[PDB]
C-alpha cells in the first residue's frame, strides 16, 4: 500500500517561510490522484491548503493563495509545501493527504501522520525540577515549570520506561506560562536499585533536559 | 458552506445520528472521516453511503438532498471521537469542510480520584521558589474541586487548577499547583491538598524536609 510521511521543521520564526515535505512510498507520484496538503490548528478544524497534480498543475485555497507554494518532485516521488510570511495563525498540524478525483467529486483516501509546525515568537524556557518519591507502589516525577509556547515532550529512561508513565495535560497558569508534570507510578522495590531520568525537550527554546530523579 | 452541530452526546448501545447540511451534497457529495486524538482523519462512509472494507459494519450513511447523515448503531466507547462531513464547492474548485462534530458517549461507570501531592524540590528551593504539585487521575464524571490548606487554615491565591481532561483509558484527569514562598513553605507545619468528588473527600498532605 502506498504510505504518506511529512518530514521538514518544527519550528519557524514569525515572517519566515514553513517548509514540509511528503514523502511517498509504495506508489508512484505519477498517477490519476492528486496530492494535497490539509492542516488543523489545535483544537480547531480541517483546513485545506491547495492540491498538485503529478504534471505539477497547482490549485490553492483563495485565502491562502499568495502565500503557498506546491511542488512535486518525480525523481524522488515526493511533494513539497511552502508557506510564506507566516503568523501565529499557521501554527497548525499539517497533512500530506492523497485525493481521489473524479469528474464532479472528490474525496482524501490516505493521511500522512501529521506533524506540528509551531510559529515561534516569544518564548521562555522551562526549569525542570525532579518530583523525588515502605512496600506497595510509589509515585516519582518531573515538573516542566513556566514554558512558552506549548508544546513540551517528556519520556522516561530514553522511551524505555512506558508502563506506569503518565504525563498530566499542561496548566495555563495566569502568568500566560504554561507548566505540566509527569509521573510514574513505580514498585517501591525498584527504587534503590532502578535509576529513573526524565527526558524533557521544548523546542521553541531549545531546552533538552534529561533529568535524574533520586530520593 | 457546510454546517454540521458542534457535539453529539449519546449512551452506550444506543444509535448516534451526525447531520451534515449544505447545497452542494446532491451534486458534490458527503464524505465522512473519523478523527481521533494524535491521529490523521479516517474515512468511514464514502460517496454518502458507502461503507470502506474494514470499516465496521455499526456505521452507515444516508442522503437527503441538502442533508447528509451518519448513522453509528449500537454506540461504543470506541467511537467516542470528532467526526467531518467533506464536499466540494458549487464550481468543483475546492474542497469544503464541516465546522466537526464531536462525538461524548456518556455512561461510564462512576470513579474515585487517585491524588498524589508532592512537596517542593530541593532544586527550586535554591531557586528561592516553591510549588506544591497535586495530582488528580483516574476519576468519573470529570468534575472535582481542590481545596489547599496551610496547616488546617485554607489557601486561596496562589492556586493554579487545570479544567478535568480525558485521559486514554476515559477516565479523567486533574492538576493543581500551589505557589508559595520558601519562607511560608518551611514555616507551617504541613500542607495539604482536598480533592472532592462526588461529595467525597481525599486528602494528601507533605511538609518541609
Ligand atoms: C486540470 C484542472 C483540474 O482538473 N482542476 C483545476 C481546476 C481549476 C484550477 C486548477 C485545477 C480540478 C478539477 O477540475 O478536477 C478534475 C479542480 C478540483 N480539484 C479537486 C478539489 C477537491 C479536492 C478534494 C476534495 C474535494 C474536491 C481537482 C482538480
Amino acid at each position: 500500500q502506498v504510505q504518506l510521511q511529512e518530514s521538514g521543521p518544527g519550528l519557524v520564526k514569525p515572517s519566515g517561510t514553513l517548509s514540509l515535505t511528503c514523502t511517498v512510498s509504495g506508489g508512484f507520484i505519477s498517477s490519476r490522484n492528486w496530492w494535497s496538503w490539509v492542516r488543523q490548528p489545535p483544537g480547531k478544524g480541517l483546513e485545506w491548503i491547495g492540491e498538485v497534480y503529478h504534471t505539477g498543475i497547482t490549485n490553492y485555497n483563495p485565502s491562502l493563495k499568495s502565500r503557498v507554494t506546491i511542488s512535486v518532485d518525480k525523481s524522488k516521488n515526493q511533494f513539497s509545501l511552502k508557506l510564506s510570511s507566516v503568523t501565529a495563525a499557521d501554527t497548525a498540524v499539517y497533512y500530506c493527504a492523497r485525493e481521489v478525483v473524479g469528474p464532479t467529486t472528490g474525496y482524501f483516501d490516505l493521511w500522512g501522520r501529521g506533524t506540528l509546525v509551531t510559529i515561534v515568537s516569544r518564548r521562555l524556557p522551562p526549569s525542570v525540577f525532579p518530583l523525588a518519591p515502605s512496600g506497595g507502589t510509589a509515585a516519582l516525577g518531573c515538573l516542566v515549570k513556566d514554558y512558552f509556547p506549548e508544546p513540551v515532550t517528556v519520556s522516561w529512561n530514553s522511551g524505555a520506561l512506558t508502563s506506569g508513565v503518565h504525563t498530566f495535560p499542561a496548566v495555563l497558569q495566569s502568568s500566560g506560562l504554561y507548566s505540566l508534570s509527569s509521573v510514574v507510578t513505580v514498585p517501591s522495590s525498584s527504587l534503590g536499585t532502578q535509576t529513573y531520568i526524565c527526558n524533557v525537550n521544548h523546542k521553541p527554546s531549545n531546552t533538552k533536559v534529561d533529568k535524574k530523579v533520586e530520593p | 458552506e457546510l454546517t454540521q452541530p458542534p457535539s453529539v452526546s449519546v449512551s452506550p448501545g444506543q444509535t448516534a445520528r451526525i447531520t451534515c447540511s449544505g447545497d452542494t451534497l446532491p451534486k458534490r457529495s458527503g464524505y465522512w472521516y473519523q478523527q481521533k486524538p494524535d491521529q490523521a482523519p479516517l474515512l468511514v462512509i464514502n460517496k454518502d453511503t458507502e461503507r470502506p472494507s474494514g470499516i465496521p459494519e455499526r456505521f452507515s450513511g444516508s442522503k437527503s438532498g441538502t442533508t447528509v447523515t451518519l448513522t453509528i448503531s449500537g454506540v461504543q466507547a470506541e467511537d467516542e471521537a470528532d467526526y467531518y462531513c467533506q464536499s466540494a464547492d458549487s464550481s468543483f474548485t475546492y474542497p469544503s469542510f464541516g465546522g466537526g462534530t464531536k462525538l461524548t458517549v456518556l455512561g461510564q461507570p462512576k470513579a474515585a480520584p487517585s491524588v498524589t501531592l508532592f512537596p517542593p524540590s530541593s532544586e527550586e528551593l535554591q531557586a528561592n521558589k516553591a510549588t506544591l504539585v497535586c495530582l488528580i487521575s483516574d476519576f468519573y464524571p470529570g468534575a472535582v474541586t481542590v481545596a489547599w490548606k496551610a496547616d488546617s487554615s485554607p489557601v486561596k491565591a496562589g492556586v493554579e487548577t487545570t479544567t478535568p481532561s480525558k485521559q486514554s483509558n476515559n477516565k479523567y484527569a486533574a492538576s493543581s499547583y500551589l505557589s508559595l514562598t520558601p519562607e511560608q513553605w518551611k514555616s507551617h507545619r504541613s500542607y495539604s491538598c482536598q480533592v472532592t468528588h462526588e461529595g467525597s473527600t481525599v486528602e494528601k498532605t507533605v511538609a518541609p524536609t
